[PDB]
Formats: C-alpha cells, sequence, structure tokens
C-alpha cells in the first residue's frame, strides 16, 4: 500500500510502505528519495510527532494518509 | 439479492490457493465434505477456520457475516463501523485477525470477545498458528508479540490479505432511540461522546460542528491524543482519542484538518513557518540559534524576530 | 444548515405557540431564517410596560455557536451597549451549552433587564450610577424609556 508525505509547500511525494514499518524506515525512504539528513526529519500526522521507535500501524495510518514533513535543523 | 451466489478463496497450510464458489445456505460440514475431496484429505480430518473461530459444522454460510472473494482456511487435525478509503461514507465493518510474528492469518483465538470489551492494544492474547508447520513461537523470543485484529469494509469487494480500514469506535447504532443533542432528532446511526454523561450526536451535526470549529483553528490540543475536539457541551476529559473519526468529512474538510494540525504543532513546539509565499515550511530551529534557513526549500534567511530578510542589526520597527 | 435551520424552525414554532406575555410580536423575515425581530414588555417599574424592540441573529453554525442580540430601541441600561449590543452570560461563548433553548435565553435576558448587574458592565458610567445611586438612576431610566419605546396593551 502507498502513503503521501507532504511538505507544507505542496510538494507531495508518494511512498510505498506497509503498516508494520517503523517511523525510522519511512524517514529513510523519504531521505533516500529527496536527500534529507535522517535526523533532520520530523514526521507529523494530525499535529503529533511520530516516534522513531514505533510503527505506522500503531498510529493507524490508512491508505493515502498525509504525513506532513517538518525539518529539524538541530 | 443481486446475485446471491458467493465466491470464496481458500488458502491451506501448503502454498496452494483454491477458488470455490457456493450458495450461502450450505452446511459448513458439507463445505468440509467439499474441501476434503478438493485436496484429497479425509472429510473427518478437516477443521475450518475463519476470523479466528473454529467454524461450526452446522452453521449457515450466510451466517458468517461474509462478503465477496473472502478467504477461509482448513487443516487436517482430527454492527461494527469503519471508514473506507474507497467508500467515503462509513460502512459496516468486519473483523479479521493476523499473527504478529509471521504476519499471516488462520489462527485460533482464546477468548473471543463479543463487544464493548478491552481491545485495540498491541499485547492481548497469544494463539496457535497453522502457517510454517506451527512455528510461531514466543518461547524463544521472551519479548511477547500477540494476535492482532483489523477491520475491513463490508459494503464492497475486498482484497483478503492486506485490505484494512479505520475503525470508528465512537459510532453506534441507536439501540435505545436516543436523540442527538444538537438537533433533538433521533438518528439510527449516531456517535457517542467519551464523557460521563454519554452525550450523543448524529452525523450531520458531527460534520457541521467539525467544519465550524475547523476554519478558525479551534481544535483543542492534547499531546498524546492529538488535535481533537471537546464535547459539544464542553465536558471535561472528553477528547476524541482516536482522530480518524474526522474522516466522516471529505477530502478538503479533513486534509485541511491535517494541515492545520501540523502547522499549529510546529508553531507551539517553537518551530517557525516559511515567509516566502507558498512555502509554509515549518523548521524547528534550536532555541538559541537565530539564523533561519529553509532546509531543502527556498533558502530565504529571516531574523524570526521580525519576519523580514536576514539583517545583522537588530530589527527595531 | 440542515439539523441547524430545522431545529431553529422548531424552536421558533414552540415559541410561537408559547405566547408568553413578556415576549410578544414575533417577526421572522421569511427571506432569512437566521434573523428574528421581537418586542419585549418588562413587568418591572424601571422599564414599566414599555415595549423594547430587539433583533436576534443566529450564526450559520447555530447549534454549536451562541446567537447574538441587538436592541433597535435605545435603552438606558448598564449591561447594554450604546450600539444596542448586549452582554448576556448565558450567551457568551465562554459558557454556552448547545442544548440551551432559545426561550430560556430570552427569559434570561428578561431577568437581566428587570434587575441589572453592575458586576460586568459594557457601560461603566451607568453601572457606577446604579450601584451607588438608585433613585436618580430610576428617574433617568423611566424618563428615557418613556421617551423611547412603543407602549403596548
Ligand atoms: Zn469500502
Ligand atoms: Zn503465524
Ligand atoms: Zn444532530
Ligand atoms: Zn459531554
Ligand atoms: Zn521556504
Ligand atoms: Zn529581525
Amino acid at each position: 500500500m502507498q502513503i503521501f508525505v507532504k511538505t507544507l509547500t505542496g510538494k507531495t511525494i508518494t511512498l510505498e510502505v506497509e503498516p508494520s514499518d517503523t517511523i525510522e524506515n519511512v524517514k529513510a525512504k523519504i531521505q533516500d528519495k529527496e536527500g534529507i539528513p535522517p535526523d533532520q526529519q520530523r514526521l507529523i500526522f494530525a499535529g503529533k510527532q511520530l516516534e522513531d521507535g514505533r510503527t505506522l500501524s500503531d498510529y493507524n495510518i490508512q491508505k493515502e494518509s498525509t504525513l506532513h514533513l517538518v525539518l529539524r535543523l538541530r | 439479492y443481486l446475485g446471491g451466489s458467493l465466491s470464496i478463496y481458500i488458502k491451506t497450510n501448503t502454498g496452494r490457493t483454491l477458488s470455490v464458489n457456493l450458495e450461502p445456505q450450505w452446511d459448513i460440514k458439507n463445505v468440509k465434505e467439499i474441501v476434503a475431496p478438493q485436496l484429497g484429505l479425509q472429510p473427518e480430518e478437516v477443521k475450518i477456520i475463519f476470523a479466528g473461530k473454529e467454524l461450526s459444522d452446522a452453521t449457515t454460510i450466510q451466517e458468517c457475516d461474509l462478503g465477496q472473494q473472502s478467504i477461509l482456511h482448513a487443516i487436517r487435525s482430527r454492527h461494527f463501523f469503519v471508514h473506507c478509503a474507497q467508500c467515503n461514507k462509513l460502512c459496516k465493518g468486519k473483523l479479521r485477525v493476523r499473527c504478529s510474528l509471521c504476519k499471516g492469518g488462520a489462527f485460533t483465538v482464546h477468548r473471543d470477545p463479543e463487544c464493548w470489551d478491552d481491545v485495540l492494544k498491541p499485547r492481548r492474547i497469544t494463539g496457535h498458528c497453522e502457517s510454517q508447520e506451527i512455528a510461531c513461537f514466543d518461547n524463544e523470543t521472551g519479548d511477547p508479540p500477540f494476535t492482532e485484529f483489523y477491520f475491513k469494509c463490508g459494503e464492497h469487494v475486498s482484497g483478503g490479505e492486506k485490505d484494512f480500514a479505520a475503525p470508528l469506535n465512537l459510532i453506534k447504532i441507536n439501540i435505545k432511540d436516543v436523540p442527538c443533542l444538537a438537533c433533538t432528532e433521533v438518528s439510527e446511526t449516531v456517535l457517542v461522546f467519551p464523557c460521563e454523561s454519554k452525550h450523543v450526536t448524529c452525523l450531520e451535526c458531527f460534520e457541521q460542528y467539525c467544519r465550524s470549529r475547523l476554519s478558525e483553528r479551534q481544535f483543542m490540543p492534547h499531546p498524546d491524543i492529538g488535535y481533537t475536539l471537546p464535547c459539544p457541551a464542553g465536558c471535561e476529559n472528553s477528547f476524541i482519542e482516536e482522530i480518524h473519526h474526522f474522516k466522516l468529512l471529505s477530502r478538503e474538510e479533513y486534509a485541511r484538518y491535517q494541515r492545520f494540525a501540523t502547522e499549529e504543532y510546529v508553531l507551539q513546539a517553537g518551530g517557525v513557518l516559511c515567509p516566502q509565499p507558498g512555502c509554509g515550511m515549518g523548521l524547528l530551529v534550536e532555541p538559541e540559534c537565530k539564523k533561519v534557513t529553509c532546509q531543502n526549500g527556498c533558502g530565504y534567511v529571516f531574523c524570526r524576530n521580525c519576519l523580514q530578510g536576514y539583517h545583522l542589526g537588530d530589527c527595531l520597527p | 444548515s440542515m439539523a441547524a435551520s430545522r431545529r431553529l424552525m422548531k424552536e421558533l414554532e414552540e415559541i410561537r405557540k408559547c405566547g408568553m406575555k413578556n415576549f410578544r410580536n414575533i417577526q421572522v423575515d421569511e427571506a432569512n431564517l437566521l434573523t428574528w425581530q421581537g418586542l419585549i414588555v418588562p413587568d418591572n417599574p424601571p422599564y414599566d410596560k414599555g415595549a423594547f424592540r430587539i433583533e436576534i441573529n443566529f450564526p450559520a453554525e447555530y447549534p454549536f455557536k451562541p446567537p447574538k442580540i441587538t436592541f433597535k430601541t435605545k435603552i438606558y441600561h448598564p449591561n447594554i451597549d450604546e450600539k444596542g449590543q448586549v452582554k448576556l452570560p448565558v450567551i457568551s461563548a465562554e459558557n454556552w451549552k448547545p442544548a440551551t433553548k432559545t426561550d430560556q435565553v430570552i427569559q434570561s435576558l428578561i431577568a437581566l433587564v428587570n434587575d441589572p448587574q453592575p458586576e460586568h458592565p459594557l457601560r461603566a458610567d451607568l453601572a457606577e450610577e446604579y450601584s451607588k445611586d438608585r433613585k436618580k438612576f430610576c428617574k433617568n431610566a423611566e424618563e428615557f424609556t418613556k421617551k423611547y419605546g412603543e407602549k403596548r396593551p
């Protein structure tokens, strides 16, 4: 199944990922397709930050849910 | 009553998959006496599993709450509500189960909970699995994984292996003809609010209330829960703890909920938005750092204390 | 705009059949359902048997958002603005339950009129006046309310 990651700009990116995948995996895919540093990425869905350790299935992400991207300079 | 005839897939312990279509009123014992000569096993040997329960030999096929192109399994041994991506309107959901270790189905569940029960937690019950010659073991792991449930839309054709939907646990059939608070209009399908008083609202009012509290960024913020809504009456500790209910509203009305939630999260957590038009990029800069870049974006540098171009001198106006 | 306007209409109907003496002359312009006109006759002496004309506009989100009330007839009263706007605690968005019926709110407004509250004034001068001196306040009040407002038998 597929999901959408969306920078506030409007730049929508389509990523194939399965429910039982950690946030770390998604981060790795996003950064692989764009070039972001792994640490700089903070995924936010419905106003809550997604913990690297947990999975998408723990947050009940549907087909084509929008996981907005926020970038942490740090 | 369109067709009546049902078509069903059957996945055995072995890799083979068998497509068989039946009439909804055949005995499950008969189905066993049909599957047995299908693979060559004896009729006395076959145990059939579906959604976790050891199927009664006498029960009717139609009784099983079964849709189309669904899957049952076999072995030689001897009123829900969900939101669908394809179906915008919420549909009656069906409950299936999958093994945590091998990510497969066809296992027996120990408790079989009816309704209004403790559920939706990663760790609950362990069960025996058929796949991989009964090799689903937790004895070695120590860290305990468990049989986990999932829901499917029952109004249309489904893909048995991985199809799922969002469960809306706050939506019930009006079994006691309870009137909606907002309209005093008894609706067959309603939503129950998490407060003590058990306030209830129909779907029209869910939508109107949401889309009214939405344009002005009025969603109450809880860290763990998310950006949710308070009770219509404003009852304490009555925040919708599963957000997906908002999907009752369509693309615009809900995606904008997502966007606004993200923006407000960025704003309150200390992060700053992007001033360059049509960027809105939220960049969580380390509190002390005061040079703002736009990571993988418009690279415009602003003071953050002025929302203007990068200036060395302090911004007085 | 469905379970909203229809509820509003139902409330309107019940208010119509409930021809309570204090609130009379209901005028709902058939064009816009969201605006009402009314005429209120207080029993108390400061506004004695003088009908005051009010207008009630309901939001497009009526069931979940408090309606607003303005006074087309000028009135000398502390909790009432010069423009005609009114500060009613039952209305104010800080504490307004959706289930609250229109007639209850109207009754609350009437109660507010009969006995003014100087605790939270929109018009400070009148509040200090009424708090400190009542008789001169009552003189100005009765004078003004006989000067403006159409009497009704
Ligand atoms: Zn569906
Ligand atoms: Zn298994
Ligand atoms: Zn309703
Ligand atoms: Zn409540
Ligand atoms: Zn930018
Ligand atoms: Zn500056």
